[PDB]
RNA sequence: GACAAUGGUAGGAGAGCGUUCUAAGGGCGUUGAAGCAUGAUCGUAAGGACAUGUGGAGCGCUUAGAAGUGAGAAUGCCGGUG
RNA sequence: UAACUUGGGAGUCAGAACAUGGGUGAUAAGGUCCGUGUUCGAAAGGGAAACAGCCCAGACCACCAGCUAAGGUCCCAAAAU
RNA sequence: ACCGAUAGUGAACCAGUACCGUGAGGGAAAGGUGAAAAGCACCCCGGAAGGGGAGUGAAAUAGAACCUGAAACCGUGUGCUUACAAGUAGUCAGAGCCCGUUAAUGGGUGAUGGCGUGCCUUUUGUAGAAUGAACCGGCGAGUUACGAUUUGAUGCAAGGUU
């Protein structure tokens, strides 16, 4: 079957969750993990926390072997955006864009 | 009475927007540049029209030269003894039939040089 | 000292060709279960 | 067995048993033409007219009567103010060769 | 006569012409207006005589 | 879009040729050559598609000229650096490596397109009279003058 | 039907397409209206239809009438995203 | 096959090469000022390698038909080694 | 035959209010769950936020809640294609692969060949190294009231009209 779990509103650019999103696409639940605990970012540690739920949900709701899954899809959208301000040189203010990220992980065993 | 001119730009930019579809970059996107493009596409069919009728018959042209030159000829002498003869046969037929039955083409070319 | 020209998504997307992270170590352990770094301090200590 | 027929304004080497798409003509689908301009007659016997093979036809069977593709034409001027659209459809006729009478 | 179908004399009304909607109307962006000068302006154009 | 043959793959058929450069204009023998190479002598011929055969030159080294062009008709190669202009008279150039010579000459007729290089790769100039090419079972060609 | 004729800027003149509202007549709609998305469809052009998906209450046709009636450029104004 | 009269709307008042007849300048200028023509302006198409003003010629639309003009026919590149 | 949330008052809501200036003064942005709160009891992951089930409902429509397009922009997965090549990126010709429509001399990609210096404004002349535009989504320029003159239409006519 198939198990997802999604994570809105996450304080964290989208470019920079798309960079430890690439090393877990296409890999083992087991492996992954593995892989989330070694790399040493600040995406690592939210991204896990995703991935533990889309497992619990695939051996509660579906009841399935959580010793045979695979992440199918991971991917992160952008969300909402803060507008801020801070002063310049003469009495110019520059933008500064504090975006979001919709973190998305899709749990599978590979069969129909 | 006011008039809002919504729901009637868009139909119209929209129509521009998918006659320039596999275009390259944001040709195929922007409207701006698109309607640009599809405006020069448009000029160049036209006049691309025009030079198809003369790349085809610089072909066959070509094509006899090269299948009349295997009958110790030329290209102009071959067509000057055909006319003296009184064929009218069409330079895009006299090609087709020398690429397939080869046998044919061989007597056309002796009645032409009958004519001298 | 400014951009001529706005840069196109194909040259953008062409620039970001080699920024990316590379996979760890990650050496087994013999009696632990998890995964641990090589030559570090835990059940394994490399292997 | 090919012949080389003249018709619309144009030649066309056609062949027992072929489709061919020429001018509009004045028929109705289901009716037969005959053509009687022949300028030359290959296969077993060749046969080449002077002007044109005298004794020689070729009867057909009209098809079809529709239009072919709508083509745009569009030109304009670079700097001043001025341009043109127009569409087209130019009409065609669809036969069978039947026999070719040499 | 019906008033779900009226008809006005034969030639006896037409459409007011209306400038700058385009270039295929025939008056464009100078909308018959020339150029430059002084007849080209806003309000412009030298007291009659 | 009537009725009108075009060559392309499983349809096309190349030979090989040995011709020689005996006594033989420069000029007068490359012009001949490169025709042959674009394929202008068959029937098929095709513009969009390579139907050319390969030719072998034998000699080469026995290529004459006409007037003083061995000792003038230079030829001149930049290096993209300041300054950096070489030369080489076309006498000199037939003492040492003269399937140079040759190939440069038939190389200047063809186009400079994509078909133009690969059409160019199917020329093999030699010096002496003596080719590694019997598998391929080449025939002499008579230069049709 | 002949017979000629048909390049275009400033500018003359003619014939039309579409948008919002009103009148009269005849219609459509929870068995799914307007809008939105997709399509290999029709007209000489501006444009017009159908079918399917989303949507959950209004909307078009015929002949007239009246206009805040058509957008790619003004270092145009405002928002949004590069 | 145009012309004239009367009336309704106009735009134009910075022109440019080329070939002739002249002034000015130095029988200098892609100079400048007149007169007689043609083209560009407002004209695409072929030739002059590329080249608004040179030469040939004015595009209602379609066709994988044919005959010519200037200029051309060894290869690039249509046609005489 | 007035407007329908960039419209109509500056103000449909927290308007002369946030804010800005020593002061006179200047002066915004912001409407919409459903017929009825019946506003997600309860279980699972998690510190929480957020999610996956289960439930109420005609439909999550779930409290950044009618519809939700883009010029946009940012992604994930796939059918064809690409690492010897000089490019206003298109147009005509055209193999090879892959599909199957409003069914018609179909559709998608495209190895190779020919041709080809964006748009507007201003100029005798602009590919111009002259001007303007980051991406147009919305708004944004011959109108009305009195007179005058000429043309078309209708009514009556030596009378015509208030």
């Amino acid at each position: 079957m198939e198990a997802k779990a999604v994570a809105r509103t996450i304080r964290i650019a989208p470019r920079k969750v798309r960079l430890v999103l690439d090393l877990i696409r296409g890999k083992n639940a087991a492996e992954a993990i593995a892989i989330l605990k070694l790399t040493n970012k600040a995406s690592s540690p939210v991204i896990e926390k995703v991935l533990m739920s889309a497992l619990a949900n695939a051996e509660h709701n579906y009841d399935m072997n959580t010793d045979e899954l695979v992440v199918k899809e991971a991917y992160a959208n952008e969300g909402p955006t803060l507008k801020r301000f801070r002063p310049r040189a003469q009495g110019r203010a520059s933008a500064i864009n504090k975006r979001t990220s919709h973190i998305t992980i899709v749990v599978s065993d590979g069969k129909e | 009475p006011r008039v809002k001119g919504g729901t009637v730009t868009r139909a119209r930019r929209k129509k521009t927007i998918k006659l320039a579809k596999g275009y390259f970059g944001s040709k195929h996107t922007l409207y701006k540049v698109a309607k640009q493009q599809v405006m020069k596409s448009g000029q160049y069919a036209f006049r691309d029209r025009r030079q198809r009728k003369r790349d085809f018959r610089k072909l066959w042209i070509t094509r006899i030269n090269a299948a009349a030159r295997q009958h110790e000829m030329s290209y102009s002498r071959l067509m000057n003894g055909l006319k003296k003869a009184g064929i009218d046969i069409n330079r895009k037929m006299l090609s087709e039939i020398a690429i397939s039955d080869e046998k044919a083409f061989a007597q056309l070319v002796t009645k032409a040089k009958d004519a001298l | 000292a400014v951009p001529k020209r706005r840069t196109s998504k194909t040259r953008k997307n062409k620039r970001r060709t080699h920024f990316k992270i590379s996979v760890p170590g990650m050496t087994e352990c013999p009696n632990c279960g998890e995964y641990k770094l090589s030559h570090r301090v835990c059940k394994n200590c490399g292997s | 067995m090919f012949a080389i027929i003249e018709t619309g304004g144009k030649q066309i080497k056609v062949e027992e048993g072929q489709e061919i798409f020429v001018e509009k003509l004045d028929v109705n689908e289901g009716d037969t033409f005959t053509f009687d301009k022949v300028l030359f007659v290959g296969g077993d016997s060749v046969k080449v007219g002077a002007p044109t093979v005298e004794g020689a036809t070729v009867t057909a069977t009209v098809n079809k009567q529709g239009r072919g593709k709508k083509i745009t034409v569009f030109t304009y001027k670079r700097r001043k103010n001025s341009k043109r659209k127009k569409g087209h459809r130019q009409p065609y006729t669809k036969l069978t060769i039947d026999k070719i009478n040499a | 006569m019906k008033l779900h179908e009226l008809k006005p004399a034969e030639g006896s009304r037409k459409e007011r012409n209306r400038v700058g909607r385009g270039v295929a109307t025939g008056n464009g962006k100078t909308s018959g207006r020339g150029h430059k000068g002084q007849k080209a302006r806003s309000g412009g154009g030298v007291r009659p005589g | 879009m009537r009725q009108t043959f075009m060559a392309n793959e499983s349809n096309i058929e190349r030979k090989w040729y040995v011709i020689d450069a005996e006594g033989q204009t420069l000029g007068r023998l490359s012009s001949e050559v490169a025709s042959i190479l674009r394929g202008k002598n068959k029937v098929t011929y095709t513009p969009h598609v390579d139907t050319g055969d390969y030719v072998i030159v034998i000699n080469a080294s026995k290529i004459e000229f006409t007037g003083n062009k061995e000792t003038d008709k230079v030829y001149y190669r930049h290096s993209n650096h300041p300054g950096g202009i070489k030369s080489i008279t076309a006498g000199e150039l037939r003492r040492t490596n003269p399937e140079r010579l040759i190939e440069n000459s038939i190389k200047g007729m063809l186009p400079s397109t994509r078909l133009g290089e690969k059409q160019g790769k199917k020329l093999f100039v030699y010096g002496g009279a003596e080719h590694p090419h019997a598998a391929q079972q080449p025939e002499n060609y008579e230069l049709r003058g």
